[PDB]
Formats: C-alpha cells, structure tokens, sequence
C-alpha cells in the first residue's frame, strides 16, 4: 500500500503539467522533475521529507507539454513543448541551457533503451518515424519503416531487446526492429476495445503482452507470429467505487490511473487486485501521476502544483 | 492450433 514520504509544493503561478523522476550526475543522486507551462524545474532532497530547487529552465512562446524520461540518460532532461500537439522536443542541460532536438508536426514520442528517442510526424504516406541517439548531443537519426497510418504511442518490449512497439489510428498495433529500421509486423486487435493508449509491452514465451486503457486497464495477448489475440485480461474498481480511466502509468508490474473520480487507484499487474486508492488530499482532484524512475516511489501531482511522493511495498 | 514461435523476432528480420 501507499505511504506519504515527502512532498513538493512549487508555487509557480504556472499550471503544472508533469512530473518524472531520474538520477542526475559526478554522482548519479535521485531527483525530482517538475514542468508546468512555462518553468521546468530540477529538484534534490533537502532532508527525509522536503525537496530543494537545483535547476530552473524557462520557456516563452510554446508552453511545456510533458516530460520526456530518456532510459541511461543523467545528464539531461528531454521535454515535449506544445498547447495540445507536440511542437518542439527539447533537452535541457546545464548553467542552464536548452536545445532544440526536433521541430514539427510531431505525433507520439518516447524515451528508449541506450539513449535513444524515438519519435513520429506526419499522417498517412507522409509519416516519419524516427530515432535519434545522444551521446550527449545530436549524433544519429534512424528512420524507421512507417506503416502509414497515424502512431497514438509507443512502448519498448520488456523482455526483448530491440523490439519497438506502436498503436495507430487503425487500432492496430506495429512492431519495428529498431536495429535494421524494419516494419516486422502489423497487428489488428478487436475493433473495439479498443485501445490505442498502450502503457506497457511485455514478451515471454513467444507471446505479447500488451497493457491498453479503458474495466480501468486491460491486458491482451498476441502472437505475434500468427497475429492473432489470445486471450485478454480485466483490471477492475473494487466492488463500489466510482470513476472511469482518464489518465495513468505503468511500471514494471504496477498501474496506476487517475479516475473522473478525482481518486488515483493502483493495481499490481500480475494478480489483477486493485492494491490501493488514493482518494485527493483537500478538493484537489490529483492531475497527473507518474511512478518514479529511481526507486520505489508514486508521484502524485496537483495543478497548484504539490507534488505527493508515496513509498509503494 | 495457432503455433507459437518464440523466435518470431529474428525470424521476422531474417
């Protein structure tokens, strides 16, 4: 269950949009990201419960969208600039100082293995879709084969290397190479549900297992190699409990989402039990949650925009 | 009897 650790009150008189949680660097040190429109913002531990601003980075013109967390990467922030649709995707390092990455109709983007970013433009016979490396600055840029049809997002395959996963507009579900550039597979899944928002891919044993978002989580099954799915799995409210899925993510084996409640619930993936609630603390309903990706730790954010860290075990 | 191929990766870039 959830214990309240410490907390992060950022009054930036600007909307907060987004948190993550990385090492920075000449030693790795767990901090905390906070990006609100116009202000994006490094944070280390004061003491046990208190965290201080380390870092500032500000942006006019193009608000902040999201974070962008980049797998082994330490000394450098990526974010997703943009009032509805991505713009810009930047990294942030320091003094501070901020470089344009990639400038366009930008689609879906995420963060991979190895320090790569891969990321998508375009519709249709116009689509891009493309992987750039950091050493760590602009060093190579992979194109990878489009399936021309509009990608939603994207997930890494657990359990497999060099496997990249996408959904598009279709309700079809890509797998790429990301070695060679090629387009191994295209997958449709049951015209509805449905889902388009894949949170985490998993292979074992020759099958895929894909979590999607609605019944708050669903978990299909493919093989790959007959394309066909194989079965699906429900992650469901407890008996009474209001609220449908409006937002969330998944690391390794947990879930968690934000519901029109305003409540946050969390599941453990494998046993398919909704492990805890987390009701908002005041009238604030909670805007956007993230698992930390330095330890064992939920971050729960308010537009105000405190930032909640619970200690999950 | 839908096979399953645990190296459908590979296979596929092969």
């Amino acid at each position: 269950n959830l214990q309240l650790v410490s907390e992060l009150k950022n009054p930036s008189g600007s909307c907060s949009v987004d948190v993550s949680a990385m090492f920075w660097e000449g030693c790795k040190e767990p901090c905390i990201i906070t990006a609100c429109e116009d202000v994006v913002s490094l944070w280390k531990a004061l003491d046990a419960w208190q965290w201080e601003k380390l870092y500032t980075w500000h942006f006019a013109e193009v608000p902040v969208l999201q974070i962008v967390p980049v797998p082994d990467v330490y000394n450098l922030v990526c974010v997703a600039l943009g009032n509805l649709e991505i713009r810009e995707i930047r990294a942030l390092f320091c003094s501070e100082k901020q470089v344009l990455l990639k400038s366009g109709n930008i689609k879906a983007v995420l963060g991979l293995t190895k320090r790569r970013l891969v990321s998508s433009s375009g519709t249709l016979s116009d689509q891009q879709v493309e992987v750039m490396t950091f050493a760590g600055g602009g060093k190579e840029n992979q194109f990878l084969m489009p399936p021309e049809e509009t990608i939603l997002t994207f997930a890494e395959v657990q359990g497999m290397q060099e496997a990249l996963l996408g959904t598009t507009i279709m309700n079809n579900i890509v797998i790429w190479n990301l070695k060679t550039g090629q387009l191994l597979k295209k997958m449709h899944i049951d015209d509805s549900y449905q889902a388009s928002v894949c949170h985490k891919a998993y292979s074992e044993m020759g099958l895929l297992f894909i979590v999607l978002s609605h019944p708050v989580f669903q978990l299909i099954v493919i093989n790959p190699k007959t394309t066909l799915s194989v079965g699906v799995m429900l992650y469901c409210l407890p008996p009474g409990q209001a609220g449908r899925f409006l937002e969330g993510d998944v690391k390794d084996h947990c879930a968690a989402a934000i519901l029109t409640s305003g409540t946050i619930a969390i599941w453990d993936l494998l046993l398919g039990q909704c492990t805890a609630l987390l009701p908002p603390v005041s009238d604030q309903h909670w805007s956007f949650v993230k698992w930390s990706g330095t330890d064992s730790h939920l971050l729960a954010g308010q537009k105000d925009g405190n930032i909640f860290v619970y200690h999950y075990s | 009897l839908g096979p399953i191929s645990l190296n459908w990766f590979e296979e596929l870039s092969s």
